[PDB]
């Protein structure tokens, strides 16, 4: 039954790759009775420390902003002008230097369960943001499901966007406040949509969100689920387990945290969010959830410029060697940067 | 030749290889859906190809 020459047609060969053994490995770690083997996984997972060394322009650091429960998050800065030393464990908060400097507060895919701040997968992709955004990126170590499930992820994002929105060295000179952009891949995308709703009801204005492939779902099985179900590395099988494992006990996809626009969501009429990128893989099974996302917002009177790439599968920004890649690196460039 | 675009990601791969690696993933998923774990945390994640072999071998 097994025959993947047709993902192959997709994709780059080393794209393919690297998404594939994703895919295997994790069949491996998700459980049939709900459980996750979270030693493997993290032996598994490729992952970097942070480094205060500009390397390619860029450098980070890590901090720790909650102790309770351990919560990281990892700041990534362009490299200082005329620094004559390295930066020394004293020099990593150094005010940021600029009228307007976006800060993008990112939050990893993974699906609820996999993948952390330092993956070497989202640490890459941080510092390509950072270059070219040229701005300041804090990636967030939000905690995983099955064991932390929600609302966890959430609330990890809350803490780590007001940590943020209270740094006085990342404020931008043109009006003394800390410029702020939501932005996720995959589970992190629907962390931002949720984080951003927090925000708005709490006074913290987010300037825009960027969603890549968001993970959203619901009880119906849409067409692209039908039709597109494990040719393009991702199962409704696997989707159905990582949903269990992040709602709570007892409620099913029409959760406001898996459906967003579900009966149980709350209106977004005539309430204050922020504009947003969303960025839909053509190839990705959700697809259909996602564009409903996006309409869903459109619907509501937000500001939403949506990227449907109908070639793309899931993964397309993890390595430079697409087009999608550069479009959407393109788009987010201007998106952060605009008036 | 290692393709330094999987490098920076982790992982070890002969570009010259990629295509027997591709052919190695395909060959464990088949056998996953015929289908432990417990031996995999011996081997080395980030070079693929040996991985992949070893746990091709693991299972049959
Ligand atoms: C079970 C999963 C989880 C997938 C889909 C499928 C196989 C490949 C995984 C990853 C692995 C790498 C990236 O984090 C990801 C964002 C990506 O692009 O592929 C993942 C995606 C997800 O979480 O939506």
């Amino acid at each position: 039954e097994v025959n993947l020459i047709e993902s192959r047609t997709v994709v780059p060969l080393n794209t393919w790759v690297l998404i594939s053994n994703f895919k295997v490995a994790y069949n491996i770690l998700r459980r049939p009775d709900g459980t996750f083997n979270r030693h493997l996984a993290e032996y598994l997972d490729r992952k970097v420390t942070a480094n205060a060394n500009p390397v390619d322009g860029v450098f980070s650091f890590d901090v720790l902003i909650d102790r309770r429960i351990n919560l990281l998050s990892r700041v990534y800065r362009p490299a200082y002008a005329d620094q004559e030393q390295p930066p020394s464990i004293l020099d990593l908060e150094k005010p940021v230097d600029g009228d307007i400097v976006p800060v993008i507060l990112f939050f990893h895919g993974g699906s609820f369960a996999h993948s952390s701040a330092n993956s070497a997968i989202y640490d890459t992709l941080c510092r390509r943001l950072v270059g070219l955004c040229k701005c300041v990126v804090v990636s967030v170590n939000y905690r995983r499901a099955p064991e932390n499930p929600y609302p966890c992820a959430y609330d990890d994002g809350w803490i780590a966007l007001n940590w943020v929105n209270s740094r006085s060295w990342l404020k931008s000179k043109k009006d003394s406040k800390v410029h702020i952009f939501l932005a996720g891949d995959s589970s992190g995308g629907n962390i931002a949509h949720n984080v951003a709703l927090r925000a708005g009801e709490s006074g913290i204005d987010v300037l825009g969100n960027i969603l890549l492939n968001p993970m959203f779902g619901g009880n119906e099985r849409t067409e692209s689920e039908k039709s597109l179900d494990g040719k393009y590395f991702v199962t409704v099988r696997d989707r159905d387990w990582y949903w269990k494992a992040f709602l709570p006990e007892g409620e099913d996809r029409e959760h406001p945290a898996c459906n967003p626009f579900s009966p149980r969501g709350k209106s977004l009429e005539g309430v204050s969010f922020p504009k947003s990128l969303v960025v839909v893989a053509g190839l990705d099974l959700i697809r259909d959830w996602q564009l409903a996302y996006a309409e869903g917002l459109k619907k509501a009177g937000q500001e939403v410029k949506l990227m449907h790439l109908e070639k793309a599968t899931v993964g397309f920004y993890l390595l430079p060697n697409n087009n999608h890649f550069h479009n959407v690196m393109d788009e987010i460039s201007a998106f952060v940067n605009a008036e | 030749g290692m393709d330094e675009l999987l490098a920076v990601l982790g992982y070890k791969v002969r570009s010259s290889e990629m295509a027997d690696v591709a052919q190695k993933l395909e060959q464990l998923e088949v056998m996953m859906s015929n289908v432990l774990a417990t031996e995999t945390v011996h081997y080395n994640p980030a070079e693929l190809y040996t991985w992949l072999d070893s746990m091709l071998t693991d299972l049959n």
